[PDB]
């Protein structure tokens, strides 16, 4: 009952928090390729053009 | 590369506009499209003669 309820429940609780960080990992992986390719790279186009 | 708006040439903003009225045929937008599309064929017909 403490391996099932307690240890696996907090296991499962583990892992789904780490597929949260993944998952925030990865959306900061993509805030910074719409930043450094993306928003710095048109304002270097913008300010190429300006 | 960015570009504007007014690179693009005037006769596909109006015909954009146009289809605009055409889905909105309201009174008020309909006239509006009269009166510009008569000031383009006017003033920009006229530049383009």
């Amino acid at each position: 009952r403490i391996i099932s309820s307690e240890v696996q429940e907090s296991n499962r609780t583990e892992t789904e928090l780490v597929g949260l960080k993944q998952n925030l990992i990865n959306n900061k992986l993509k805030l910074m390729n719409v930043l450094e390719t993306g928003i710095m790279y048109k304002l270097e186009i913008l300010q190429e053009q300006l | 590369k960015t570009i504007f708006v007014e690179d693009f040439p005037t006769d596909l903003i109006l015909k954009v506009m146009a289809e605009v009225t055409d889905l909105w045929p309201l009174t008020e937008f309909k006239q509006d499209y009269d009166q510009l599309y008569h000031n383009y064929e006017q003033l920009s017909s006229k530049l383009r003669f």
